[PDB]
């Protein structure tokens, strides 16, 4: 069956994860580049794509914070709601 | 779970005869046309030149629609196998 | 075609724009003028060209949230997982019995 | 009429592949023949950026 | 020409055969054969013996 | 030859497709050869699985 | 996934009834026609003759597409296997 | 894919019931005839003679319609196994 | 392909309503025709009694696609395995 | 080929709803009739008494197909397995 | 418990024949407004030129929901697998 | 006793057709409306401005009823997995 | 016997385009209303006043069905799974 | 022969939007009451007092049927497994 829930890792070990299989598949097309005898002109022009999807996963994991404890967001856990625990006045705070 | 797919060829026919079945419903909009023309020059004929116009569109209209829903039939049989 | 008359394959090229770049020669122009300028704190200028980026700044690192996006971290399809009773126990020792 | 019927009686033969379909056998036996790459399925459908707006996205899994 | 064109025909693709194509290859073929015989490269272009 | 297409002679026509009849009437004997000792297999099997339970 | 493909003979005739409903429809517009053209001409019947072109018209037309939604139907039996 | 070909013998009667449910379509439209004719003959008795063509004629072609359905129903059934 | 013929038996019953739910729409008819009479009636007591014989005619013709359509579902049953 | 026939008991109660869907579309011929009755009185009182008897005429017949298709869905379940 | 998906792929060609049966339902709604821009023109000629907005006014907007209608059925087969 | 639980994708269109066929039944009464608008209109001219307002009432809330059933065929595909 | 239970979640969508089917049959019950009133005040001016509290009543309890008939369909999908 | 028993729970569910086609069908003969109320006011305003009492009789038990169709669908699934 299937159903409708949450997600099963934390996203810092989500993006970390990812971060290892771009890592993986860009190790490949360099063991590749190096098989094949290729220069580092045509090893980066062979290999930029992974080296591009590297980099956004590593952009992605630095971007991610994980969340500081706090007496608010222990209270919004306790709630089961999706809070901010860093705005005084929700969703105008993004306005001022 | 499992994942079973089907493909039943037989749904290309079944879809064409409820295709068919739709286009004679315009039918009775097509003689309304008509229909109306007789009365009207009925009650007065010397503006039978002037609503003759207006006759000829509301039959092509009304007929169409029911070439419209032919369309889909049609198309529901000599292309998908 | 009908679906050829309805199509537009008129384009030309493709416009490429690294807006990071962009925001980054953005950011350092106006640096450049507010220093060639030499203008104070209280300009119009200054606020216009500063204050919005900083608010903005400052509010997307005050950000804590408990949780993330609605589509991105719950409310996910999740195929069922295997139970430790009944068929499924049985099919994984099966699995384990074929296997070795 | 010709064509029609010679194009029948292969695809009764399985020499031909059916009207509208790719058939698997003759598609890789027609590549063996020419000595071409197989036909392969070259999509990516975890790419980034494909399925965004689908609801109903595809899973990942290791087979 | 028709000499020159079976000659070509019967030497490089078999009257068999031949016959066992199409009426329209087997007049492509035909033609390209009357073009082999036409320009005679082997003559250096002259149709003496 | 405006309707054939060709210029020179029709299409498709010749031993080498008209033999495809011929291959087709062997080809579906040969298939309904095999069809009944299939069918005939799998009927047996059948009948051996229902009057074991039924 | 795993593959099913099936052919349902059964949907060969199916359909034949299902089209064949709609075969009666346009009769009630083709007698409308002739509904129209009976109290047109008791409302004056030196009328009669104008009208008569366009009381074959729609007659004959609305028939027309109750033909088509019955060639489908005589189209689905005798050819398909 | 796999490919199961099935021969279903009780799709050789479903149909049968939709050609019979369009069979009873037509008689709103005989009806319609046959009352437009007597009110056209209350309107105008004088009249009557000549509007008895028209009249038989659309029930006739009605009729068809209901015929050419039944047809098909009763078809379907004394010789198709 | 594999080919397995299927019998299926609860398919001899299901047309039975099919057909029974096509047996009411001549009913209306019915009543057109009857007040189609009674109108004309009102509209000429004089002619009552030459429209009485398009009355049981315009009904009966009617009221005989209603039987086919019931012929078959009584006949559906009681024969068929 | 091979034969599998089924018997589908769950057929025996759905044709009896497919049958009950048309015992309401003669109410509104018995309403038409019974309409047709009170206008005619209506436009002449003295013609009321002869209507009468076409009245309770045109109900019964238009009543009685009700009644046959009610029948069906009733003999549908009281004597088949 | 057991879990089956099955991915039924007639069902992309059966729903276009079941919304396909109600594209011309709208029709006989259609040409009830050019029947009433006759009529009333009919009766009054020189309010034809006030009557004809409300007459191309009445018309696109009838005939909008049988394109919408149709707009499933087209929007069902081209897009869908 | 055992649990088969299946997930039907076909289902996910068969509704959004039937719902297709119930989006064409309001476009009858839009026109409805406005041919009682035209006539009301050639009856009393003076009239034409008043019953204006309702000439839009009773088209606002009877297309939205098409929209609803048209919004229910539309969300019953771009939402559901 | 042995017990299958199956649970069908398809079927949680099917009756949503059955009710949505029948959300759109009350609109020409709706706008049947707004043309009688337009009628009867094209009969009598001065009455539009008196008339229009019977308007709105007859508008909302008709809309009223149409509601829930519409209510069940978005009944059946946003809690159901 | 053997005995296979299934519970098919999807019906549940699909019989209550197969009930919830027919709770808008009433609705044309609801408001059809209140629309013959207005034209009989508008045809002699004095009896309007007199026609009431005949109205809301004829309204609410119109509307009845509406709620027996509608009450068995509510009824189906709050209690059904
Ligand atoms: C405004 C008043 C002037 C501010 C006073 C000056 C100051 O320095 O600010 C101190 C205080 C800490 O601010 P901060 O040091 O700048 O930020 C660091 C963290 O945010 C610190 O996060 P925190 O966990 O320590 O939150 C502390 C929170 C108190 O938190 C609780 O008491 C939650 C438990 C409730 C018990 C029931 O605030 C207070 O201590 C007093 C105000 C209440 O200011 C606030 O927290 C603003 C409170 C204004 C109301 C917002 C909602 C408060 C309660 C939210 C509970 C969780 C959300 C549930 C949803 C409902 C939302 C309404
Ligand atoms: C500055 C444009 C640089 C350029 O050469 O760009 C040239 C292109 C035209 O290139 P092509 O016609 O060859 O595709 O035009 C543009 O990109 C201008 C886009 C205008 C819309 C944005 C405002
Ligand atoms: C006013 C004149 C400004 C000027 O001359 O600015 C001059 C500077 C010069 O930068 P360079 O030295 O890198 O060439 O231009 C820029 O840095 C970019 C200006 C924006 C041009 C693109 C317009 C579309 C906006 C998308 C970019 C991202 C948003 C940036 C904020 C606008
Ligand atoms: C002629 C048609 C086109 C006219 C276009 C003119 C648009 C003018 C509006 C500019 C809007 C400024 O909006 C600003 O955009 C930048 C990126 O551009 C966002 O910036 C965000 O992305 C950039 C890179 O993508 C990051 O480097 C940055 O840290 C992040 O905040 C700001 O958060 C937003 O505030
Ligand atoms: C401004 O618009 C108002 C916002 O509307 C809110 C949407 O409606 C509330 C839906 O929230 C849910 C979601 C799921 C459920 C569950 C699954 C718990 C209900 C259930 C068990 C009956 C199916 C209940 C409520």
């Amino acid at each position: 069956s299937s159903y409708t829930g949450a997600a099963l890792a934390p996203k810092s070990e989500r993006l970390r994860l990812a971060f290892e299989e771009k890592q993986k598949d860009h190790q490949k097309c360099i063991e590749e580049a190096k098989g094949k005898g290729l220069k580092k002109d045509e090893l980066i022009d062979a290999c930029a794509w992974t080296h591009r999807k590297t980099i956004l996963a590593l952009k992605d994991w630095f971007a991610y914070r994980p969340p500081f404890q706090d007496r608010r967001s222990k209270w919004a856990e306790y709630c089961s709601i999706r809070h901010d625990s860093g705005s005084w006045l929700g969703w105008s705070q993004k306005f001022f | 779970a499992i994942a079973y797919e089907v493909t039943v060829n037989g749904a290309n026919l079944i879809g064409a005869g409820m295709a068919a079945s739709g286009v004679g419903v315009p039918a009775i909009g097509v003689a309304m046309c008509f229909s109306s023309y007789m009365l009207a020059a009925a009650r007065q004929p010397n503006m039978s030149a002037k609503l003759l116009p207006y006759c000829i569109l509301g039959f092509a209209l009304s007929e169409a629609l029911a070439l419209f829903t032919l369309l889909i039939a049609l198309l529901e049989l000599f292309v998908f196998s | 075609s009908p679906n050829e008359h309805l199509m537009f394959f008129d384009f030309s090229s493709w416009l490429l724009v690294d807006f990071g770049k962009r925001w980054e020669r953005w950011v350092s122009f106006k640096k450049s003028f507010l220093t060639t300028t030499r203008s104070p704190y209280w300009s119009p200028q200054f606020f216009l060209l500063t204050f919005f980026q900083l608010r903005n700044s400052n509010v997307k690192l005050c950000e804590n949230w408990n949780w993330a996006p609605k589509g991105d971290d719950f409310n996910l399809l999740h195929n069922s997982a295997a139970e430790p009773f009944g068929r499924d126990l049985k099919a994984h020792l099966e699995r384990e019995a074929g296997a070795k | 009429n010709l064509r029609v019927e010679w194009e029948k009686n292969m695809e009764i033969q399985k020499k031909l592949h059916p009207s509208g379909l790719w058939s698997e056998e003759q598609a890789f036996a027609a590549a063996e023949k020419l000595g071409r790459p197989k036909a392969g399925h070259p999509m990516r459908v975890f790419e980034d950026g494909y399925q965004q707006f689908d609801l109903k996205p595809k899973l990942f899994d290791p087979d | 020409s028709r000499e020159a064109i079976f000659m070509v025909i019967e030497e490089r693709h078999g009257w068999d055969n031949f016959k066992k194509l199409s009426s329209h290859q087997q007049g492509v073929i035909m033609q390209e054969a009357a073009q082999e015989s036409l320009l005679a490269r082997n003559k250096g272009e002259l149709h003496l013996p | 030859i405006y309707g054939r297409g060709s210029l020179y002679g029709y299409r498709f026509d010749g031993e080498i497709h008209r033999q495809e009849a011929q291959n087709v009437i062997l080809y579906k004997e040969k298939e309904a050869q095999e069809m009944a000792v299939v069918m005939e297999k799998l009927e047996k099997e059948i009948q051996e699985w229902l009057k074991t339970m039924e």
